[PDB]
């Protein structure tokens, strides 16, 4: 708010603000613009298609235990247990809610976000890339791995002779990445630092509420009490100008971080477009090694892309002609 | 006001341990959210008066003149005085001037937290609808092949410049 | 025949530049309207202060007026800086899109159009550009039965470019994304391995001249 931040219930401070005028309106239009732009990033990072699907009931998927990515029916927030553990690892609401630090509630719930992620995962897993271009065209899953192998220039007979070992390796990889996300907190850091960075930004904001701009007190009402308005205004203008420039610097820091996270969100949406809806040949852009699969998982203000990739293991040199 | 310093906000009964000569339970925001009664050994939680935050939801002037208004972060579970048609209690806040239907429709005008409103011969509100839901059956041999092959065109817009100027 | 009537229908298309134009306009309006303002001054006009008051104590209003004007123009120039940065990034993306979608056929899915991209055509605009992407979309489909392995003479065979299709009346092989019902011939399939390691195995015949 313009007034009740920079003033109390003293309308003379608002009168001096109206003497200055219209500078807080620029901050208001800036914050509304960055808020609706963040909402735009959110709605065009996940809601690629309005045609929402759901999973088939049975899992005959070639011995692929997809239980960690499948939405758990026991939990009312029917999301993947991976996402449940991610929410558990993520760590200040009501005290900030009534001080002019008016947090805007998110227009998109985590339930519908998880629903969209589940829908796109189901569409990829039952149709491949066919739903990405146009209508959803279902395909057999071994057909999907065969075409994935042909995407990286690999013939399909080797897949159809060691798909059992491929399934066992994939299940082991799923178990080890489940342990790995629970192993170190470094994976959570790229979102935790953002959350606590916004928290300390608002914290130094509320500290600079109690900042002395050369007056007797940070509060103005006692200054208005001990001295007449012929006297106190020469302090009042200095305090309100200091609060105004502090707000401008805070808004500037807000918008530069908004631009940075906007570029990050654009890159994330690009990777969702490329790595998830198809097999890109951009090396290390869809993960290191030859990219095969990629699944996204939701997170508070974020998304984790897991990537299933080929690496060679055993080799031998031979004479070449 | 109590012993010098003052405050503004509603007062409830605190339920936390206080020390001898303990008078201020100020948090990391340095706000007097808890105070000791200067008469008896009674403890007070201090929570400030709730602000508003007012937005108006209305279609076009050529469209209609019926409006609705949201006060965000208002726990009506009130302070509305002159009420309108009906009251609803979104997680965003307290909304009047509209009614909530039991079906979900397209989010042409978003209100927030999955709540979206529109115009029917009346202003209506609903939960956000995900879209058309269908599941394609999967089998060990089920495959789909397209038959007709059409051509579409898409238009996109990208900025280039702004007005170069000097002062 | 769509796109002209598509563009004259709604102003939401060019609104993505109209907002920038009017935002620059209202920014300049704010800068020219902040001349009439109170930076602690008795009047918002300089030579009126210099006329109605003596110099040597008038500068205590002139300096705060100066600081207010400098703060206003500094905020203006920083906001111009951030807009210039983001529009430069978007224009670099536009130049990349012109370098890929117009000068070739990129494989970046849903980047040079929607669906399988074929063509791209640029058209200029005041401080802007629009791209026309001609793409392919499938219209409607039909369901079929799949079997990868065809074992002839006890020998496994896999179709090379396409998959086996079971019409029920007859049994063919087609391409990967569309339908071309084609008879079994040796050039369509590669031969490898035994017939005891695969799922979806089926028995059928092959042609040789």
């Amino acid at each position: 708010d313009c007034t009740m931040y920079i003033c109390g219930d003293s309308t003379e401070c608002s009168n001096l603000l109206l003497q200055y005028g219209s500078f807080c309106t620029q901050l208001k239009r800036a914050l509304t613009g960055i808020a609706v732009e963040q909402d735009k990033n959110t709605q065009e990072v996940f809601a690629q298609v309005k045609q929402i699907y759901k999973t088939p009931p049975i899992k005959y998927f070639g011995g692929f235990n997809f239980s960690q990515i499948l939405p758990d029916p026991s939990k009312p927030s029917k999301r993947s247990p991976i996402e449940d553990l991610l929410f558990n690892k993520v760590t200040l609401i009501c005290a900030q809610k009534f001080n002019g630090l008016t947090v805007l509630p998110p227009l998109l719930t985590d339930e519908m976000i998880a629903q969209y992620t589940s829908a796109l995962l189901a569409g990829t897993i039952t149709s491949g890339w066919t739903f990405g271009a146009g209508p959803a065209l279902q395909i057999p899953f071994p057909m999907q791995m065969a075409y994935r192998f042909n995407g990286i220039g690999v013939t399909q007979n080797v897949l159809y002779e060691n798909q059992k070992l491929i399934a066992n390796q994939f299940n082991s990889a799923i178990g080890k990445i489940q342990d790995s996300l629970s192993s170190t907190p470094s994976a959570l850091g790229k979102l935790q630092d953002v959350v606590n960075h916004n928290a300390q930004a608002l914290n130094t904001l509320v500290k600079q509420l109690s900042s002395k701009f050369g007056a007797i007190s940070s509060v103005l009402n006692d200054i208005l009490s001990r001295l007449d308005p012929p006297e106190a205004e020469v302090q009042i203008d200095r305090l309100i100008t200091g609060r105004l420039q502090s707000l401008q610097t805070y808004v500037t820091q807000q918008l530069i971080r908004a631009a940075e996270i906007r570029a990050s969100a654009n890159l994330a949406a690009t990777k969702m477009s490329e790595c998830v809806l198809g097999q890109s040949k951009r090396v290390d852009f869809c993960g290191k090694g030859y990219h095969l699969m990629s699944f996204p998982q939701s997170a508070p203000h974020g998304v984790v892309f897991l990537h299933v990739t080929y690496v060679p293991a055993q080799e031998k040199n031979f004479t070449t002609a | 006001n109590f012993n010098g310093l003052t405050g503004t906000g509603v007062l409830t009964e605190s339920n936390k341990k206080f020390l001898p000569f303990q008078q201020f339970g100020r948090d990391i925001a340095d706000t007097t959210d808890a105070v000791r009664d200067p008469q008896t050994l009674e403890i007070l939680d201090i929570t400030p008066c709730s602000f508003g935050g007012v937005s108006v939801i209305t279609p076009g002037t050529n469209t209609s003149n019926q409006v609705a208004v949201l006060y965000q972060g208002v726990n009506c579970t009130w302070r509305v005085y002159s009420t309108g048609s009906n009251v609803f209690q979104t997680r965003a806040g307290c909304l009047i001037g509209a009614e909530y239907v039991n079906n979900s429709y397209e989010c042409d005008i978003p209100i927030g937290a999955g709540i979206c409103a529109s115009y029917q011969q009346s202003i209506i509100a609903y939960t956000m609808s995900l879209g058309a839901e269908n599941s394609v059956a999967y089998s060990n041999n089920s495959i789909a092949i397209p038959t007709n092959f059409t051509i579409s065109v898409t238009t996109e817009i990208l900025p280039v410049s702004m007005t170069k100027t000097s002062v | 025949g769509k796109i002209q009537d598509s563009l004259s229908s709604t102003p939401s298309a060019l609104g993505k530049l109209q907002d920038v134009v009017n935002h620059n306009a209202q920014a300049l309006n704010t800068l020219v309207k902040q001349l009439s303002s109170k930076f602690g001054a008795i009047s918002s006009v300089l030579n009126d202060i210099l006329s109605r008051l003596d110099p040597p104590e008038a500068e205590v209003q002139i300096d705060r007026l100066i600081t207010g004007r400098l703060q206003s123009l500094q905020t203006y120039v920083t906001q111009q800086l951030i807009r210039a940065a983001e529009i430069r990034a978007s224009a670099n993306l536009a130049a990349t899109k012109m370098s890929e979608c117009v000068l070739g056929q990129s494989k970046r899915v849903d980047f040079c159009g929607k669906g399988y991209h074929l063509m791209s055509f640029p058209q200029s605009a005041p401080h802007g550009v629009v791209f026309l992407h001609v793409t392919y979309v499938p219209a409607q489909e039909k369901n079929f039965t799949t079997a990868p392995a065809i074992c002839h003479d006890g020998k496994a065979h896999f179709p090379r470019e396409g998959v086996f299709v079971s019409n029920g009346t007859h049994w063919f092989v087609t391409q990967r994304n569309f339908y071309e019902p084609q008879i079994i011939t040796t050039d369509n399939t590669f031969v490898s391995g035994n017939c005891d390691v695969v799922i979806g195995i089926v028995n059928n015949t092959v042609y040789d001249p």
